[PDB]
């Protein structure tokens, strides 16, 4: 039925934003903190029925970080964040895990490098090994762009249901049923984000 | 609520309402989850929470409420444990020592409550790294008497072990001084001759769970105990042996062993190589006997994903890479080691078919590692030759798509032009490529044997896939260069025969793109071949031009970026007249350009004319050469002519298909400017004029436009329009002046222009109707020239200076290119121009320090780093100056801002990533004034007149810090500035002293003699 | 959607406005696709997110809804729509969709259009 996920990873790396994405579909650009933790739940289907993510979207900045490792008490698996054009971030990475795997003893784990959309890489992609020792699952991210957004989800759905063959599958859609004038306008005259993307 | 009760500390805690906030937050939802959540993250911070811990340890019967408990007490242990009473101290220890005793000896909570008693046993290691062995010195002896006792206490007493090895060798770096991490690393191998005592014998003894936390134990000693503990017990026999074959030991013993691979070693000495060889033979054995033989279909094992397959073939795989990496030459010269030798290396092999990218980069690095050795080594590589022609295949077999083939399958089994780059395969194919190629030298025979077989199997039907033709074809295309001019040419010539017929074979437009994208992929990596033959080259070409013409939108491209990719090579034989032709190449593809070109994008007709620029610059006969620029450039110049003419006579709004042609026309103009560089400058003069004078044309456009609509006009697609016309003309002028070298031309023909068009449009347009790129253009410019226009350096300075600062300085993330391009142009004024600064008008100046301790705050490493580097730039330019006015006001008005301004983003916690930056910055700054550098007094009769500016610099320090961090002592402070201005001219250990104090700062009654540290 | 014929299809990016706050939210990129049922002979748009394939967009092709511009754009249309399901109770949105280029949004319009018709038979 449902999994407690927990997502850490320094602040600003984008595990929020990622969250929301995959909650609403949008991209948040503002930064605003988490404080503490915020929990969500997010379903994907699959070929193997529903699967629920109760997703604990926990704060990276040390001076935000309310419970710490107490907020990973009984996770069934996690999401570690970098940034990519962060090398703190990725040096920060054996750390986090540190007080994850302390907490939580034998879950799937997935490594994500985020922010891979910016031109300016600093984490060459050839230093990311830490996952190796440690049997996490590495991914590139961006949320940005959603290249490999779907990946870490897939990946522990694979792991928590125990099928390797397990594919998030499209459900039937229902067929859906049978003042205006200043919202209309407002919205009309308030211009999309990002005319410059290819969408 | 009820819940916001606990909050309350004037009345007794309510612990069985703490365990109802404590439930609802972990296994509630929604508000009530939120709001529970809320509440203890108050409780936790309160700083008299940790007063209620032995209550609620006491008490609780919520597991979960006593796990936080315990995080309250290791915030107070890990930042206020010396600000405690002392008897606080001794009884804080003895209900963490005494709740640990508890759970252990009962064993219902011992099986059931891990998470707590590893909490525990964590926050009592907390108390160990303050207390012990100074003030506990007891505490390893009495462990281990203690570990007799009982099954249960002698298990908790190596997880206790294993996190105190983590505490002092793994993670102390970063959370300790180097003195303290000194002293608990040196307390640790005092004793661990006792330690390890204990953890060999419950070895040798074989309880499993007990067994699993004495390896797991032992795997972080590995990290730093000396290797005599290893080799001089039977550790290896039991380790290789005993502890592999049963599965609940065996993923533990795996890891340690791959780390007892590590050890530092003496390599001179026979009977330890005998030990190192051993422990490999047993742990192989093992494998095959009680694991899988090495014909196991691993691939199919790993796929299947029961139990811990996965992360114990993971494990494998680092063992082997990891023992053979060091030790291999131990196996390769004894022929009773030839077998283990190899079968390890087929195990190897089975590794590398599994299906799992990050493995596969794993095992790929060791391979890579193998044949590097084998290039060079004298000797070995016949060893190993079975084991290269099965890698051979391997790697053929998992070539990834290389970036430059832009068709992919999509869901529905098209051939379809790819939505995205796959951008984290590009150092996965350069990895491939590496080993391929080494593999090549050292076999070319088997290699070309491998894929003309393969090839041939594509064309006779047997073994045709997408798949099959689309690895190979990669993987032949990757080997370009292995091979002698001499024997490439006949693969060359055999593979296009083969890739052709399958080309009039494999019809639809599906198997059409498919083959086109592989033909071209091959022919574009084959540059040499091109070279030499011509008939051929120009075959090649014409056929991509026909491309130019698919319907199938990624064979097109793939045409355009192939075209390029050819050019960039072989330029050379499009200029000249080759035998049998009537005219240069490059004659006929301008001629038909239009022809040619016609069923393109936009973009992809400039990388055409970018193309075709190559080639114009390799005629090194100026006249000829303009004269071919000038053929190039006919039809955008000729749409140029008639558009100036349009706007010569009107000036009215300029319609959007006309915005349009206009910005292609300049487009084509960068893209044949990149591509030529200083040759191009005869047709920038063509336009120069007419080009600056439609600049402004369009600004005024865009001025009138904002002013009729509001600052909305500025996301139209007609005001977008426009300002991509001003950024293409900033972006020709900005590639063309970063690479001419006629800069006297630069000067006397194209700045005076460019600053009359550009700077007054900038300063005088509201915020939101700037260009960020007229930043970026000014930039070139002074880099470039800036040292010949002194005065037009002071003119852009004063142009966007004060209004860029305007928008920038209220935030961190509003206008952020303009944030960034900003301090790059600062950053070269201050390198290049420094008398432009000094000509600012102080009020002006002091703009500028409070400019550049901005740049110091912000996050964004793209204007952090220039901050800094302005900052020091800044410096060294006064420090230049000698003693004169300007110096001396300076150091008087700014020194003391810049060293606070820098303490002050060393010591937030929220600048890590600029920490070497930042202290390079200060060490100049106190070395200033160790040095004696600073003529002038610093302070004012605020001080006996005399005093050295060393004294007074130590007194501010010292005043300031102690203001700002007043739960450090006066010693603390004290000891940390003298060490600090002793080190001011060895910055490794200047930067050490730095991070100690930054350790001291997060805690209470740090000890000042760290900072004697050496 | 075995019971419903694809009459039109193409790649697009949808966005929500967010009233209280004043923006457009990106609601989910993929293809966009109107369905007529074979049954009723009523043509919905049907859109689902890439890779994912959630639902981010449900609803009738109402004849009275209108599509009009966006100040920001020449590739996108905007619409009040009063019953979209794909989160799952019906809800009122105002929906932006933007396309790759201006030749696939007035293709989009024009068979929205023809939508409208056939929606009204
Ligand atoms: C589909 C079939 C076709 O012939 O069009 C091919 C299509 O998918 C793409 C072809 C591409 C991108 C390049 C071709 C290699 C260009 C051609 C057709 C070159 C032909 C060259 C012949 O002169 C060639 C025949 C062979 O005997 C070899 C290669 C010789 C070389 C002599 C030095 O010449
Ligand atoms: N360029 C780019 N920016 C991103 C990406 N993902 C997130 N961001 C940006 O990074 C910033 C921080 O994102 P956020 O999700 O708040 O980070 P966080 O890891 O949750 N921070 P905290 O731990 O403090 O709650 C935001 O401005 C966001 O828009 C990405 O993939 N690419
Ligand atoms: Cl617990
Ligand atoms: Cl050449
Ligand atoms: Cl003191
Ligand atoms: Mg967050």
């Amino acid at each position: 039925v449902q999994f407690k996920l927990v997502l850490v990873g320094d602040g600003g790396t984008g595990k929020t934003t990622f969250v929301k994405r995959h909650l609403t579909g949008e991209f948040e650009k503002k930064y605003v903190a988490t404080l503490g933790v915020e929990v969500h739940p997010l379903v994907f289907h699959t070929n193997r029925g529903p699967i629920k993510f109760n997703v604990w979207d926990t704060a990276g900045q040390e001076k935000f970080g309310g419970l710490r490792d107490g907020y990973y008490i009984q996770a069934q698996c996690a999401i570690i964040m970098f940034d990519v054009t962060s090398r703190v971030t990725y040096k920060n990475v054996p750390n986090w895990h540190r007080d994850l795997v302390r907490v939580c003893e034998n879950i799937p784990i997935v490594l994500c490098g985020n922010k891979v959309d910016i031109k300016d890489r600093k984490v060459k992609a050839k230093s990311i090994v830490f996952h190796r020792k440690k049997n996490l699952q590495y991914y590139d991210i961006s949320a940005k762009s959603n290249y490999n957004f779907e990946k870490p989800f897939l990946w522990l759905a694979r792991k928590l249901i125990g099928d390797p063959n397990l594919e998030f599958v499209a459900m039937p859609a229902l067929a859906p049923p049978e003042q205006y004038e200043h919202d209309l306008e407002v919205a009309q005259t308030t211009a999309l984000p990002d005319e410059d993307d290819d969408l | 609520g009820a819940m916001e009760g606990i909050l309350d500390f004037s009345n007794d805690l309510d612990i069985a309402l703490l365990d109802q906030v404590v439930s609802t937050f972990y296994q509630g939802s929604g508000v009530q989850q939120k709001q529970a959540q809320e509440i203890l993250t108050k409780f936790q911070d309160n700083p008299d929470a940790w007063q209620k811990a032995d209550q609620i340890l006491q008490f609780s019967t919520n597991p979960q409420s006593k796990f936080i408990a315990l995080s309250i007490l290791d915030k107070l242990i890990t930042r206020k444990w010396k600000l405690l009473p002392n008897d606080h101290r001794i009884g804080i220890r003895n209900f963490v020592v005494g709740m640990i005793i508890s759970m252990c000896q009962d064993d219902e909570v011992f099986k059931t409550q891990k998470n707590l008693i590893n909490k525990s046993d964590l926050t009592l290691v907390q108390i160990l790294k303050q207390e012990w062995p100074q003030n506990w010195p007891e505490f390893i002896p009495e462990l281990i008497g203690s570990s007799s006792s009982s099954v249960n206490v002698c298990e908790n007493n190596m997880i206790v072990l294993k996190l105190l090895s983590e505490e002092v060798f793994d993670f102390s770096a970063e959370q300790m001084t180097q003195a303290k991490a000194l002293h608990l690393k040196n307390s640790m191998s005092k004793e661990f001759e006792q330690i390890f005592k204990l953890c060999f014998q419950v070895l040798e003894q074989g309880s499993s769970s007990l067994i699993v936390a004495t390896l797991e134990s032992l795997l972080r000693y590995l990290h730093w105990i000396p290797y005599r503990y290893i080799y001089e017990t039977n550790i290896l026999e039991l380790l290789s042996t005993k502890f592999m074959t049963s599965p609940d030991t065996r993923a533990i013993t795996l890891k340690c062993l791959t780390e007892v691979s590590n050890l530092k070693i003496p390599q001179d000495n026979d009977l330890i190589k005998r030990q190192t060889v051993l422990f490999f033979q047993n742990t192989l054995q093992q494998i095959a006997t009680s694991v899988m033989p090495v014909t196991a279909d691993l691939k199919a094992t790993y796929a299947n994903a029961n139990g811990n397959d996965q992360s114990f073939l993971q494990d494998l795989a680092m063992f082997l890479t990891t023992y053979l990496a060091r030790n291999r030459a131990l196996l390769e010269s004894d022929e009773s080691l030839r077998e283990l030798l190899l079968n390890a290396h087929q195990y190897l092999i089975q590794l590398s078919k599994i299906e799992e990218r990050e493995l596969f980069k794993t095992t790929l690095d060791y391979w890579h590692n193998l044949v590097a050795d084998l290039f060079y080594e004298p000797l070995k590589k016949h060893i190993y030759e079975e084991i290269c022609s099965q890698l051979r295949l391997v790697i053929i077999e998992n070539m990834v798509r290389p970036e430059e083939v832009l068709v992919v399958e999509n869901d529905e089994g098209e051939i379809v032009r790819e939505f995205v780059k796959e951008s984290d395969t590009i150092q996965l194919y350069k990895s491939e490529r590496e080993v391929l190629v080494y593999l090549t030298h050292l076999n070319v025979i088997d290699t070309e044997e491998i894929m003309i077989s393969k090839l041939a199997r594509q064309i006779d039907g047997s073994e045709w896939s997408w798949h099959n033709i689309n690895t190979l074809s990669w993987a032949i295309g990757s080997i370009s260069g292995t091979m002698s001019e001499d024997t490439e040419k006949r693969f060359v010539v055999t593979v296009i025969k083969d890739l052709l017929d399958l080309c009039v074979k494999k019809r639809g437009k599906d198997n059409k793109a498919v083959v086109a994208s592989d033909i071209m992929y091959v022919v574009g990596q084959y540059p040499r071949f091109l070279k030499a033959h011509w008939n051929f080259l120009r075959t090649v070409i014409l056929k991509l031009f026909e491309f130019m013409h698919e319907t199938h939108e990624g064979v097109q491209d793939m045409a355009c970026d192939t075209f390029i990719k050819i050019v960039q090579k072989c330029k050379y034989h499009f200029v000249i007249q080759q035998p049998r032709e009537s005219e240069p190449f490059i004659q006929t593809i301008i001629r038909d350009i239009q022809k040619t070109t016609a069923d393109l994008q936009p973009q992809q007709v400039h990388t055409f004319y970018k193309a075709c620029g190559i080639i114009i610059s390799e005629e090194r006969s100026v006249a000829e050469r303009n004269r071919l620029l000038s053929d190039l450039m006919q039809l955008p110049n000729m749409a140029w002519d008639t558009i100036v003419e349009q706007s010569t006579a009107n000036p009215l709004l300029l319609d959007s298909e006309t915005v349009k042609i206009i910005a292609n026309i300049i487009k084509t103009n960068v893209a044949v400017c990149t591509s030529m560089g200083a040759d191009f400058y005869p047709q920038l003069g063509h336009i120069y004029y007419n080009m600056l004078q439609l600049y402004r044309a369009v600004s005024s456009m865009i001025s009138a436009q904002v002013a009729a609509e509001g600052l909305i006009a500025t996301k139209t697609p007609k005001v977008r329009g426009l300002r991509t016309i001003k950024k293409e003309i900033l972006k020709l002028v900005e590639t063309y002046i970063s690479k001419a070298r006629n800069l006297d031309d630069v000067v006397k023909v194209l700045v005076e222009p460019l600053l009359n068009a550009v700077l007054e449009d900038y300063m005088n347009n509201v915020p939101d109707a700037r260009d960020a790129e007229v930043l970026n253009c000014m930039t070139t410019v002074v880099e470039k020239v800036g040292h010949m226009i002194p005065q037009g350096v002071i003119l852009i300075l004063q142009s966007v200076f004060e209004c860029t600062l305007d928008m920038i300085n209220k935030d961190f993330t509003e206008y952020p290119e303009h944030r960034v391009e900003f301090y790059k142009l600062l950053k070269v004024i201050n390198e290049k121009s420094f008398a432009a600064f000094l000509e600012l008008p102080p009020a002006a100046f002091k703009l500028f320090v409070d400019a550049i301790c901005w740049a110091f705050k912000h996050n964004n490493r793209d204007v952090e780093v220039n901050g800094l580097q302005i900052a020091l730039d800044l410096v060294k330019n006064i420090e230049r100056m000698g003693n004169v006015p300007f110096a001396n006001e300076f150091h008087k008005n700014y020194f003391f801002i810049f060293v606070s301004e820098t303490f002050f983003v060393l010591t937030d916690s929220d600048h890590k990533s600029g920490f070497s930056k930042q202290a390079l910055l200060l060490m100049k700054l106190i070395s200033l004034v160790y040095d004696n550098k600073i003529s002038v007094p610093l302070y004012q009769a605020e001080v006996p007149q005399g005093t050295s500016n060393q004294v007074y610099l130590s007194q501010y320090l010292a005043n300031m810090l102690s203001n700002a961090f007043p739960h450090l002592t006066s010693e603390q402070i004290a000891s940390f500035l003298s060490a600090l201005t002793k080190q001011c001219k060895d910055l490794v250990v200047f930067k050490g002293t730095l991070r100690d104090f930054l350790v001291q700062i997060k805690e209470v009654g740090g000890d000042p003699t760290d900072y004697l540290f050496a | 959607e075995e019971d419903e014929e694809v009459l039109y299809k193409v790649r697009a990016k949808l966005f929500r406005f967010d009233k209280d706050a004043k923006e457009w939210k990106e609601r989910g990129t993929g293809d966009c696709k109107f369905l007529k049922n074979k049954k009723t002979n009523k043509v919905r748009i049907l859109m689902r997110r890439d890779k994912t394939l959630k639902i981010c967009a449900n609803h009738i092709i109402a004849p009275e809804y209108t599509l009009k511009p966006n100040v920001g754009s020449d590739r996108s249309w905007v619409y009040a729509c009063t019953a979209d399901i794909a989160e799952g109770e019906a809800e009122a949105f105002t929906f932006a969709i933007r396309f790759g280029s201006k030749e696939n949004a007035d293709k989009f319009k024009e068979e929205f259009e023809k939508a409208q018709e056939i929606n009204k038979k």
